[PDB]
RNA sequence: GACAAUGGUAGGAGAGCGUUCUAAGGGCGUUGAAGCAUGAUCGUAAGGACAUGUGGAGCGCUUAGAAGUGAGAAUGCCGGUG
RNA sequence: UAACUUGGGAGUCAGAACAUGGGUGAUAAGGUCCGUGUUCGAAAGGGAAACAGCCCAGACCACCAGCUAAGGUCCCAAAAU
RNA sequence: ACCGAUAGUGAACAGUACCGUGAGGGAAAGGUGAAAAGCACCCCGGAAGGGGAGUGAAAUAGAACCUGAAACCGUGUGCUUACAAGUAGUCAGAGCCCGUUAAUGGGUGAUGGCGUGCCUUUUGUAGAAUGAACCGGCGAGUUACGAUUUGAUGCAAGGUU
């Protein structure tokens, strides 16, 4: 227990990033954003505290699929009532609620713990080009790819 | 600055007694007396006698003014249990516990 | 019909959270300087 | 044991159907008041050793006394009447430790009576010498005749 | 300034005046020890060993020779009537860094 | 010697083995008898020959 | 002679209960369930004394990877470059340098790039 | 000092811890024994101390000897209490 | 680096999967009976999501050191977007 | 080198109480203090029971009386807890509260990693196979006489009663 640094709330500095989903692939963008949200890009990464940064995604409606995912990829949910299975295609979900599509992709890439839930709450997704968080002064972030 | 009274081996169950003691704990003496007088429970007259005995001890043994006293402590401990039986059907006998309480009241002037 | 497991002290006390009585509704009587139940006569 | 305890003849309850453990008698060992399993039973603890070994033990004890300067020979004992104080004076003059074994040739009643009340002093005869007595003593006070007899019999 | 030293099969980041705990060294309390396996020197001027910085030594003073907190090593195998309990107290040498020589 | 310093000859005495006194002796529980069968029983085992 | 049960049983059981301090409810009170938990605690502690070394190496590697990506390099490339350059600074020290002295870590990265 | 070995059920072998009693020796105790309670103490383990509180009269240690000598489970027995 | 002989003391005589040579069954069975090898049994650790019997590999104890095995390196989740 | 109140007689105070038509079965239950000096008197209370005052070395020795463990039941509160999925711990770890047999301290614990009790019996049990409500006490390779083998010791063509 010699010398390993540990981040805590006193020394954690969380930045605000903005990422454009225009012409990006859903899964690849999502994995990169999940890394940023969890703080894996920080030298001070500490697993039991949230060292990540806030991420805004600003062109969710122009996110892109490959292959035939628009009609063939199906999102299923169950209401916990008998026969209460419902489904919607990825294309229909992009047409109706693209913010939900991107948000659910990223949160499915995040861990399912209390910390993971809070880190996922750090994500703000908007279908169109504008976002309401000018007061946080977000900085443009380019996807590494 | 404190006076105590204890009624030991009262033939009432401690759970039942604690129901009323919880009403009176921490209150001023007159308020506790009124609560006990108007509380419709079996334990209330017994607790009232304990509280009156404590206030009398405060006045007579420690030169305390009875109008400035608070029920600092009020509790019921378990006493010895009377073991009894009730005949049930098919010749069996089922246990009956007639429990008892040690009721303690401590009044204080706050000094 | 019968308990499958014994009830822990924690569970029993959690259940007893609401098992309590209330101080009765009482008001002061003017002449005698005592207390009585509201809407009752001495 | 369970056979010796009083009562306990009958089966306490039927083998099956009551929901209780099966039992055969209220005097079983797991029962309070039951019989004891094994436990002490009367017996002698004495055992024998070859006679040559007994003699070697006696000689070993006496030789340990003779070494370590724990042996002293008196000319004679002249006690005509039993007098504890006079025997204590004799022991003090001989400058002996607390634990002394007094050895006489035969049963000397006045010496025995004089010495038998002093704590730590014990009196024996030549034939009465034994390893426990000799080893327990710190010093042996032996008469010349007793010493000669001891030499004669232990060879 | 700081240094990376190699002692007790491990590496320690040290600065002057810092207390360090290392695997037991062959030395007595109050003596001066010298770490001669310096891997790296930071601070105002950076020396990068390959593997060691030639001529770099770190001097330290042995404050204490002690034994670590007792650890009860207990294991068992369920249903096999097999278990083992042992005690362990790991020796350590506590030193204070005096000076770092680049 | 002395009664407070007795010593048996070297190798002349060995402590008896006590079975059925816990796992760590290696003779707890089944007390060296293995598991089940006629030879595990009190009084068990066939006559010699 | 008869040997009564005496006090040894209570003393031993009390030792177990004291070890069970802070456990939930009956587990810090009753000897049987306390003994079971304490046995589990020992087994867990043995296993976790082993697993903690892996955990901390994992953490150091994550941090080194982040610092390398800051310097436009992957962890694997950086470690290969350091090995080729002959630098034997371990992962704990590398992560601690990356956290504390960014300039020294930059120098190390430059050496690794040169070796490659 | 330099080399090697040390997962383990049935089971074999070895070394020890602790309990009661006895012998001898040496000690403690109303200026407070045993027991009980608490503690952040010590030993590789079984386990051993110390301090404080309670308690109010017995009890350690060394060597050896002897055993009604160690419980978590037996739908175990008795008692107490959930 | 064992092997054998003589004595003291045992436990074992319900086995299982996998691979392979075969019988039986139906080139059925997580079937059954034999040969051969391994592992489990009596073996923790890493891999195969979880998963006695498969793959890697045999835990004296401690470390917040390093190199590898099977298996892996977009995120969950260490390492190649 | 027998027991010490679940032991030792079933019975330390009983072949009683209790059970059975009867033969018969058959318990539980010891300890104030050196001395009763066993609490005058006052106060609340119908009493019971208390608080004082006294006796006593001591009354939390006040008769349900030596010591007074555990289960279990309460009162107070230092830390913590109402978005969270759990064999309850363990490893990592801030924050808050304390300060020791002074030790690289104690209590609590946001949050992260790992993690299906024990025993028995089984090829194999988290097992939805067995057993245990909890705590405490009691509860299972013993002894005698022979045999054999090994260690020890004495003597030795002798050894031993
Ligand atoms: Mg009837
Ligand atoms: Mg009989
Ligand atoms: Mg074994
Ligand atoms: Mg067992
Ligand atoms: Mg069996
Ligand atoms: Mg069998
Ligand atoms: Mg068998
Ligand atoms: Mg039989
Ligand atoms: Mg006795
Ligand atoms: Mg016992
Ligand atoms: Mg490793
Ligand atoms: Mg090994
Ligand atoms: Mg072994
Ligand atoms: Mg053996
Ligand atoms: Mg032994
Ligand atoms: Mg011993
Ligand atoms: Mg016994
Ligand atoms: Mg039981
Ligand atoms: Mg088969
Ligand atoms: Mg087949
Ligand atoms: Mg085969
Ligand atoms: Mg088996
Ligand atoms: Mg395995
Ligand atoms: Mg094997
Ligand atoms: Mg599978
Ligand atoms: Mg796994
Ligand atoms: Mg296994
Ligand atoms: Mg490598
Ligand atoms: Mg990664
Ligand atoms: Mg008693
Ligand atoms: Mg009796
Ligand atoms: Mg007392
Ligand atoms: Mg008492
Ligand atoms: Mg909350
Ligand atoms: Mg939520
Ligand atoms: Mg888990
Ligand atoms: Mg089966
Ligand atoms: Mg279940
Ligand atoms: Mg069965
Ligand atoms: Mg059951
Ligand atoms: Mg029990
Ligand atoms: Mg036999
Ligand atoms: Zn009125």
């Amino acid at each position: 227990m010699r010398q390993t640094f540990m981040a805590n709330e006193s020394n954690i500095e969380r930045k605000w990033y903005v990422i454009d989903a225009e012409g990006q692939t859903l899964g690849r963008l999502s994995s990169e954003v999940a890394s940023i949200l969890r703080g894996k890009n920080k030298v001070t990464y500490t697993p039991h505290v949230d060292t990540g940064d806030y991420v805004i995604v600003i062109n969710a409606s122009k996110i892109e699929f490959t292959g035939n995912k628009e009609t063939d990829k199906v999102y299923y949910r169950h209401s916990n009532h008998p026969g209460g299975i419902k489904s919607i295609t990825a294309g229909e979900l992009r047409r109706t609620n693209p913010e939900r599509l991107i948000e659910n992709s990223i949160k499915g890439m995040l861990p399912s713990t209390r910390l993971g839930e809070k880190q996922g709450k750090k994500l703000f997704v908007y279908g169109g080009a504008e976002h309401p968080h000018a007061a946080q002064q977000p900085e443009n972030y380019e996807l590494r790819g | 600055m404190e006076a105590k009274a204890v009624a030991r081996t009262i033939r009432i169950a401690p759970r039942k007694v604690r129901l009323v003691l919880d009403l009176i704990r921490g209150k001023n003496a007159a308020e506790a007396i009124a609560i006990l007088k108007l509380t419709n429970k079996a334990s209330s007259p017994v607790i009232e006698k304990v509280l009156m005995s404590a206030l009398a001890n405060a006045e007579h043994n420690y030169d305390m003014n009875t109008d400035e006293l608070v029920v600092k402590e009020a509790y019921a401990n378990e006493g010895p249990t009377l073991k009894r039986f009730r005949p049930r059907a098919q010749g069996r006998a089922s246990a009956i516990n007639k429990r008892t309480s040690h009721i303690t009241i401590v009044v204080s002037d706050g000094k | 019909a019968v308990p499958k497991r014994r009830t822990s002290k924690t569970r029993k006390n959690k259940r007893r959270t609401h098992f309590k009585i209330s101080v009765p509704g009482m008001t002061e009587c003017p002449n005698c300087g005592e207390y009585k139940l509201s809407h009752r006569v001495c | 044991n369970r056979s010796a305890v009083s009562g306990g003849g009958r089966k306490p309850w039927k083998q099956k159907g009551t929901g209780r453990a099966r039992q055969g008698t209220i005097r079983a060992p797991q029962w309070r008041g039951g019989g004891i399993v094994f436990g002490p039973t009367p017996r002698s603890y004495a055992y024998k050793m070859p006679k040559k070994m007994r003699r070697l033990a006696l000689r070993s004890a006496l030789s340990f006394k003779a070494q370590e300067n724990g042996l002293t020979v008196v000319d004679a004992f002249n006690f005509e009447a039993p007098k504890t104080k006079e025997f204590k004076n004799v022991l003090s003059t001989l400058e002996q430790p607390k634990k002394v074994l007094v050895v006489t040739e035969n049963e000397d009643v006045n010496v025995e009576l004089s010495a038998r009340n002093i704590p730590g002093v014990q009196v024996t005869t030549a034939q009465g010498l034994n390893v426990l007595d000799i080893t327990n003593a710190d010093s042996l006070v032996i008469t010349e005749a007793a010493a000669k007899k001891v030499e004669e019999v232990l060879g | 300034m700081f240094a990376i030293i190699e002692t007790g099969g491990k590496q320690i980041k040290v600065e002057e005046g810092q207390e360090i705990f290392v695997e037991k060294l062959d030395v007595n309390e109050g003596d001066t020890f010298t770490f001669d396996k310096v891997l790296f020197v930071g601070g105002d001027s950076v020396k990068v060993g390959a593997p060691t910085v030639e001529g770099a030594t770190v001097t330290a003073t042995v404050n204490k020779q002690g034994r670590g907190k007792k650890i009860t090593v207990f294991t068992y195998k369920r249903r096999k009537n097999s278990k083992r309990k042992k005690g362990h107290r790991q020796p350590y040498t506590k030193l204070t860094i005096d000076k770092i020589n680049a | 010697m002395k009664l407070h310093e007795l010593k048996p000859a070297e190798g002349s005495r060995k402590e008896r083995n006590r079975v059925g006194r816990g796992v760590a002796t290696g003779n707890g529980k089944t007390s060296g008898r293995g598991h089940k069968g006629q030879k595990a029983r009190s009084g068990g085992g066939v006559r010699p020959g | 002679p008869r040997v009564k049960g005496g006090t040894v049983t209570r003393a031993r059981r009390k030792k177990t209960i004291k070890l069970a301090k802070g456990y939930f409810g009956s587990k810090h009170t009753l000897y049987k369930v306390a003994k079971q938990q304490v046995m589990k605690s020992g087994q867990y502690a043995f296993r976790d004394r082993r697993q903690r070394k892996r955990d901390f190496r994992k953490l150091w590697i994550t941090r080194i990877n982040a610092a390398a990506r800051q310097h436009e390099m992957s962890y694997s490339r950086l470690m290969n470059g350091l090995k080729k350059a002959g630098i034997d600074i371990n992962r704990k020290m590398l992560s601690e340098i990356a956290i504390s002295d960014e300039k020294a870590f930059a120098q190390l990265v430059t050496k690794a790039k040169d070796a490659l």
